[PDB]
Parts: C-alpha cells; structure tokens; sequence
RNA sequence: CCCAAUAUCUACAAUCAACCAACAAGUUAUUACCCUCACUGUCAACCCAACCAGGCAUGCUCAUAAGGAAAGGUUAAAAAAAGUAAAAGGAACUCGGCAAAUCUUACCCCGCCUGUUUACCAAAAACAUCACCUCUAGCAUCACCAGUAUUAGAGGCACCGCCUCCUUAAAUAGGCUCCACGAGGGUUCAGCUGUCUCUUACUUUUAACCAGUGAAAUUGACCUGCCCGUGAGGCGGGCAUAACACAGCAA
C-alpha cells in the first residue's frame, strides 16, 4: 500500500524538465478542448517570429 | 553634523594602530602529523580535502554517465571498484561504478 | 520630473538645424561662416 | 533579547528558511555529501536526522509519506529514503550524519561545512584521529590503568 | 524609394448599417508608352534621463509556451523603516479621528454642475462654463470669412424659479429658497480600530562582525576636562586628571 508520488519533474521550477512539463500543460489544455474553434485559438494564440 | 577640525596624524595613529584593530597571531596552527601539511586543529587538512573532492567528483561523473539522465536515484546501495578489483562477496546486488585508476592508498 | 527634454528625431534635427535651413537665410549663412572661420569640422547638424 | 530561541533566521522569512533547508536536505539525500555554509548546515542537520527518523517508519505509513513528499523535491529520492537510507540505519538509533568544518570559501570567506550521511560509498573524509596510543602521555596513563585495575 | 498630360466629374455619413432615433454634419473619356526588379533598412543585452525603483506610441499573449532572482557570509543589540497579532476600554490621542479598522447617518458655509490651474511647497471658496445683460460694427478674395445683425468682435455676471434655546458631565466650536455634484471648509450619530490609557511580541530592511569595492559636505592649529567670576575647552581662582579602541546619545 505504497502511495509513491509520481516521478515527474516540477511545474514552477526553472529548468529544462519544468519547461517540458509546462509545454505538456498547455498541450493538455488543447487536448481537453471540444470545439475546433477553441483548439485552433489555443494552438495559434502566441505570436512569435 | 560635520567635523570642526582636521584630525592629526597622531590621533589617527593612536586609533589605527591600537591593539584592538590589529590582526591577531593565531595560536592554533600545526602540521598534519602524518600527511605533513599545515592545518588548523578544528578544520580539515586543505590539501587532503582537495584530493578527496577530486576523487568524489570523478566518481560522481561516472555515476552520471551511467544513470543516463535526471530523476534516476537508484533504490539500492552503491559500491565503487577500481582496476583489478572483482566485486567482493558482500557487494553483489549493489550498483558498481567502475573506475580506471589504481585505488588510492587513502581509500579504505 | 525633468531632464528628458531631448526626445530625439532625425526629421526635426535635420529640418531645424541642417545645412539647407542655415543656407535659407542670411543669418544662417553667417552662422556657417563663423563656424568655418573658427575651424569647426561640424558646420551643420 | 533572544533568550532561548533555537532557530536561526535566514532567507527572506520563515517560509524561505524552510525552502532553503529543504533544498539543502534534498541535495544531501541525492548525493549523500554536500559542502554548504556552516550555519545553514548546522540548521539542516536536525532536519536530516528527523527525516531519517520518519523514513524508518516505512512506506506504508501515510504521515511519513506526506512528510517525505514535502521535504524531498525531486521525488526520485523518496524511494531512496525509504529503501536505501532508512534501511541502512536500522541499527543506529541516532547520529546518522557527520558534520565537519572545512577551509573557508574562496570568494566571500564564509564559514563552510561538509555534511554527509554516515556509511555512504564515497571516499572517506579525512577525519582527525586522536594521538596514537603509544605516545608518552598515553603510555603513562596505560601504566596507571594497570596499577589502578590491580588495586581495585 | 512612386505616378505622363488635358477635361470631366465627385449632393445623401460613420456607427455589425437594417429597423427606429439624431447632431457636433463626416475617379473616370481621349491623347503618349509594348520597357522589367534596380537601390536602400534588416545585428544586439539598445533609446531620453551625466551612470538610474524614472519617461517611452502601437499590435498580440492576460498570466503566461516568454522573461527573470527580492538573501556576499554570519549574529539576531539599541535607535530607525515596512508589516502581522493583541487582554479590558474604544477617540479619553490630537490643532484636527492625520494613520489604521470599519462601514452607516444627519446637517451647515462656499461654489450651480463635468472640466482647468501655480512642471518642482497652494487643485481651492480661484479660472472656465451653459443662461442673462451691455458696448461696437452695413461688410470681400491671407485671419474674423470663401462668413453678413437670429452675424462677428469686445466686456460684466453666473443656469433655471423669487426682485432690481438644542447639542456635551463640562461648548470661545456647530445649529433671495434653490434639486444634483465637490480628494472644497465646519459640525454631529453609530461603528471601528495600538491614535490613546500603556505599551508588548515576531518577521523583513537597516543594523553590529568577517571578506571585496570605496565617496561627500566639513577642516586656522590643537597636546580638545568640570565649577564659580570676568567679559569661555583655551583668561583668573579652585577641582579633577595613566594611555587606547568599539557601539550609543544629542546638553
Ligand atoms: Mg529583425
Ligand atoms: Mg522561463
Ligand atoms: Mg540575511
Ligand atoms: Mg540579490
Ligand atoms: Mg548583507
Ligand atoms: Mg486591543
Ligand atoms: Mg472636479
Ligand atoms: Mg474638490
Ligand atoms: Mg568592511
Ligand atoms: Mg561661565
Ligand atoms: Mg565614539
Ligand atoms: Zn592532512
């Protein structure tokens, strides 16, 4: 009956693994979006070069 | 406020060279009786500690090269073995971190 | 708060201190000639 | 006045103090030996000891699991705590960590300290031995050992 | 970084532009030419503030996929700064409920209202302002104005309507009509609270110590005491008096 917390990296930390996990956070924000409108909104709202 | 008069070199010398401001001679230095380097009593021989940190760093570099990436703290003990040292009968089931130089005399 | 009265602008700088503005009036030609006499190597802005 | 206050003051407040000590303790559990400023290590030694105490209770206990969840930040170390450290000290009932002072830091000349968990694999710290038992004063004291033992 | 010439035109808004409703009223026909991509910006941690918790227009992300580090090490003295908590009492503080905590009420003076002002001590009871009144002016192509007496300029006043003893235990305080509004001024009810009776604890910065880097006002010379008198560390008469840092205080 071992409740081991998961083996994941941290969210708020300033490293590379934290950056990847925040990438997964917004990608899971789009996976859990039902309208194609919102999927395209979230998947293109950040304007970069 | 502000000074009313310059202070002479005499007063400044009686302040700057007062004993309370001098650097005290340290009564607790000696020589590592075996190793023969300077040290304070309550502190580690600096040369010995450096020669230990070098080996710790080399061992840890091997550990990193073997564990691959981050988040890989093993769940078993670890033993480090130098050249021509077969894993002893007590160290089976413990991760081995091979090194390629003769074991230091100070490593027991 | 003061001290930032110079908000640079190339159009303004070339319009109100430039070669053509000096040469568009006798006073400006006098200015250019003074600065030619004193030896300057920056006659006009 | 600060009579009977056992906790140092460090960081930007109490919370930052707990977080600093938490990072030190995580580094200690991950590498089993760390060099840090002396006062911070002296503050963290008690926490490392009690962490091993909580880890002895074992995985099944939930209070210990929550505590080790808070006090370890990269969770790969929580296995270790409950399967390499706490088992290692099944015999010792106290004093799992040794703390030494080392040459002051080059840059800011702070008072340093190496702290490690007893029994690790690393090359051993150059501990200071006592005087050999065969020295003059020790020999005279050994003679007194004998002569007092026979009398009693 | 532009455009071949000439004539013609060019009455009706924009507001999801359709319903209602308004006022501040918002290019081509002919003639000439069958030519092709040259030239410049493109960097950065950046610019104006002597180096900087300041200043800096627009588009998009609205809490971050981007960007960063509030603690050189230590100890936990005073005084100072910011914050959190507080017994009973709740303005007795004080010039004044300034600050803080809590959210209610009532009136009075001034000004009608929104607005504007003394960049850097005054935001107001001052300026402006609709409304009213007075004075001047019969009119062309550079303002008033491509206007014309219901117009233009210059002044005063300030819509509109009406006319030309109580309070407190105690009190020097408060008590032309005219809604609405005010970081305006004065007063009051109730609450609230460390404002206070009367302070206390903890945290952070400062602080003190170790290490690095390292100013400025000020300075006749100083081997820089106290009391009484004279007119005051320095004169006189008494007293005191081994030298030397460090942290405080402000006669
Ligand atoms: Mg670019
Ligand atoms: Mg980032
Ligand atoms: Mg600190
Ligand atoms: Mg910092
Ligand atoms: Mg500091
Ligand atoms: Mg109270
Ligand atoms: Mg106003
Ligand atoms: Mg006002
Ligand atoms: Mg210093
Ligand atoms: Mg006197
Ligand atoms: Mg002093
Ligand atoms: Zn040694």
């Amino acid at each position: 009956v071992a409740r081991y917390p998961p083996i994941v990296a941290s969210m708020t930390a300033d490293s590379k693994a934290a950056r990847l996990r925040r990438i997964e956070r917004w990608q899971a924000t789009v996976h859990a979006a039902e309208s194609v409108d919102e999927k395209l909104r979230i998947l293109t709202k950040m304007q970069f070069m | 406020a502000a000074p009313k008069n310059r202070r002479t070199i005499e007063v400044n010398r009686c302040r700057r060279r007062n004993p309370q401001k001098l650097i005290k001679v340290k009564n607790n230095i000696d020589v590592c009786p075996e190793c023969g380097h300077l040290k304070q009593k309550h502190v580690l021989c600096a040369y010995c500690y450096e020669k230990v940190c070098k080996e710790t760093a080399e061992i840890r570099r091997q550990i990193g090269k073997q564990e691959g990436g981050p988040f890989k703290a093993p769940t078993i003990e670890t033993v480090v073995l130098y050249t021509g040292e077969t894993p002893s009968e007590q160290d089976q089931g413990k991760r081995i971190i091979e090194r390629d130089r003769k074991r230091p005399s100070w490593f027991t | 708060a003061r001290g930032n009265e110079y908000q640079p602008s190339n159009i303004k700088r070339k319009n109100k201190h430039g070669w053509v503005r000096r040469l568009s009036t006798p006073a400006g030609v006098q200015v250019i000639l003074r600065r030619m006499l004193k030896g300057r190597k920056s006659l006009s802005h | 006045i600060s009579h009977g206050r056992v906790f140092r003051r460090m960081g930007l407040g109490p919370e930052s103090r707990i977080h600093l000590l938490r990072n030190l303790l995580t580094g200690l559990v991950r590498h089993e030996r760390i060099e840090a400023p002396w006062a911070r290590v002296d503050e963290m030694r008690g926490y490392a000891e009690k962490l091993i105490d909580y880890g002895k209770l074992g995985d099944t206990n939930e209070r210990a699991m929550r505590m080790a969840d808070f006090w370890l930040t990269e969770k790969d170390l929580i296995p270790k705590l409950f399967q390499v450290l706490a088992p290692r000290y099944k015999d010792q009932t106290g004093g799992y960590t040794r703390m030494l002072q080392i040459p002051n830091r080059s840059l800011d000349r702070a008072k340093m300290a190496v702290i490690e968990y007893k029994g690790n694999c690393l090359p051993p710290l150059p501990l200071p031995r006592r005087d050999s038992h065969l020295t003059l004063l020790n020999q005279l004291l050994q003679g007194l050992r004998q002569d007092l033992r026979q009398s009693q």
